């Protein structure tokens, strides 16, 4: 690719999370941005069906 | 959102060479006080933008546990080990909770990543180790609105060199 | 189908009782060359019929393995322990799926089974076994239609008796 | 609410290694003799890719 | 104590088989709360007595839990599943310890039995459960003398049969 | 070579979270109707500092 | 050997701590093809020379996995999550054969880490990581004779740091 | 300690180790020398009852 002016410095992304945990049904939606390469990003996720969660936020981290 | 990781030392980078067709994966992570939560996910390519779909069934996670009593803390950073096994990746990791208090909550991850592009297609990585930061920095609301942050590093052990040339 | 229990000794029925309103279950199964099979369900009764709806999520099965290859023989029957936990009940089992070769593959269910009504209107069952005899009766079609029988009996261990007066 | 046979129907949803599939299923059994029997169709994803045996609990 | 197992339906004894020469045991059991429990045994027979000679390793009990605060109840009765494996016997079971607060601690047992006969001279049994059923019988003096009862059975599943020929 | 009623003596040691103990025991039981009874007798590292459900399974 | 680490950022060395009484520790590691190693150590300091007992029970290794084949190839380089529990320390690691032929076999470890000092006259290091590299360099003989290398260390996250100061 | 001159470079260690792996019983002796601070070390381990062994070294490594 020659050199980093040839990367894209940032990419956008969107999820939909839907599950049950202990029996409790949840929908999410997200949006973030990310740096590809630089291995950084940061989303923001709201809880549109089954808020607010019965249970810690920290075991859907690793799915968002 | 394993298209944002910073790989080192030449390691091939599977997520990337995935697009533009995309990649899922599918894991199981399992709690020490008893806790299941697995996830399918597909990761696609809408013009310029990701688009992640992600089904989550988790259970047997204790009433009295930090998990339903919401009191969970923080996650330490961690490290996944990550090679290939039946032509596509897959990757192992130790995580911890950090509760209020001062205890650790641990829980062992077992993932499959699987490119939608061929095996043959692909330069696939050697045995390596993938650190993931992961800091829930705001939280908005509840319960509700959440404000997640990563940073990833794919890399070899360093700290540790082989008097052999070993990766 | 856990509405379909032959109960002997008094034992109480947990799902029995919990009609009309139905029930749930969650369960995790490991199998030990790696695979899981993770499932959530809903029990309800329309009218005069039994309704399930069920949400499956496996991962990690060995491309090589008996499960993936679609060589596994049939089902031992089984045996599930079950006791009162955090208000509800828990199931656990080993299961050996008869493999060509002599092998058997073995698995641990981890199940939480919850009533719709709630637990001040049940009578809780103690500890007890549950005896599950699972049999695939014909293949009708490859891969595409199934005729499965189960047999089911809830017990105490009858063959070695107690001198404590315990079940 | 509970007869000595009772019909039940059961649709399943789900993906395993990767592969969606869907089926629908149609038994009967006699609920306090404690046997059942049911026959299961796979309505997308089919023919599965994995031995069935892995479902038998979930049915 | 394995010589002492009344089987029924038929089935061979691997264990009373294996005399004069006699045969070995070893086991890992795992709690649920961390614990690890290993072991290693002789058995052989010195004239009309049976001898024992047994090596275990135990760690990681929690602290706080009811093993190391000594703050258990009883062992529930158990059901092992035995079957060949690599030409002698493997076995496992999920056993419950029950505690107070309404608790049950489970653990799952990994063992390998190995006759010191050859495989050859041995009529080797097919898959089956025996069930343990064991007792502490009195606590003769606190944390230095034990009485224990031991009733086994090895068996089949008779309480829900095959509608197949299968045992 | 086995009996109706066979006795048994056994010798154990082992070492649980960092604590050493030996015992030894001597038991009796009928091998054909699968039933036995037996003392064991901690001899060092007395008094246990857990559980003796524990150690159930290998005496 | 656990005396022998270059610990980085500050981080209190609970090991080096210990002497002249020196330390314990005790581990059970869970192959993922059902094997267990399960060994209690004890170290002290004669004089000016270390001294190591160790006792090791290993059962339910596979007959036709790389371990009794004696075809292992050679450890991946590993990491190790180590905090305080209970006022001693626990390790967790992931460890992983990369085999003849290319596929890694991996196994968990299960430790803990026991001071003979009290826990009073000790500085608890925090919540860190301790990579190992393990090469079996020479073998001399069969079977019987073997050299090993070792080089470790403790140290934090460093290559994805946190954006609020968390180690 | 001022500066690493004050600190022991190196410092030997001796080793025993005994036990039982699927049945087949073993003895092993071993002697090494490390060098503490740097987190390095190596040893030699010979075994003196049970040899050669059935099985791999390797699942003995971390308990040398
Ligand atoms: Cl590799
Ligand atoms: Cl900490």
């Amino acid at each position: 690719h020659g050199s980093a002016s040839f990367l894209k410095k940032t990419m956008p992304f969107k999820t939909t999370i839907e599950g049950t945990v202990n029996g409790h049904y949840f929908k999410c939606t997200g949006k973030g941005e990310g740096n590809p390469f630089e291995g950084t990003q940061e989303m923001k996720i709201e809880v549109i069906e089954g808020g607010p969660l019965p249970f810690a936020f920290h075991i859907l981290s690793t799915s968002c | 959102s394993k298209t944002f990781i910073k790989y080192v030392s030449g390691i091939p980078d599977y997520f990337k060479q995935s697009f533009p067709e995309g990649f899922t994966w599918e894991r199981t992570t399992t709690y020490e006080d008893g806790g299941f939560l697995t996830a399918h996910q597909d990761t696609s390519l809408d013009g310029d933008c990701l688009v992640y779909k992600v089904k989550i069934l988790g259970n047997n996670f204790p009433a009295d546990g930090p998990v339903m009593q919401n009191k969970a803390g923080r996650w330490e950073p961690s490290t996944e080990i990550v090679y290939e096994v039946d032509g596509v990746l897959r990757g192992q990791s130790l995580m911890a909770l950090k509760c209020p208090g001062g205890r650790h909550l641990t829980c062992h991850l077992h993932t499959t990543y699987r490119s939608k592009k061929p095996a043959s297609a692909l330069k696939m990585p050697g045995f390596h180790f993938e650190d993931h930061r992961i800091e829930i920095m705001e939280e908005v609301e509840k319960g509700k609105c959440y404000k997640q942050y990563e940073a990833a590093v794919g890399r070899y052990c360093d700290a540790a060199p082989s008097k052999l040339g070993h990766n």
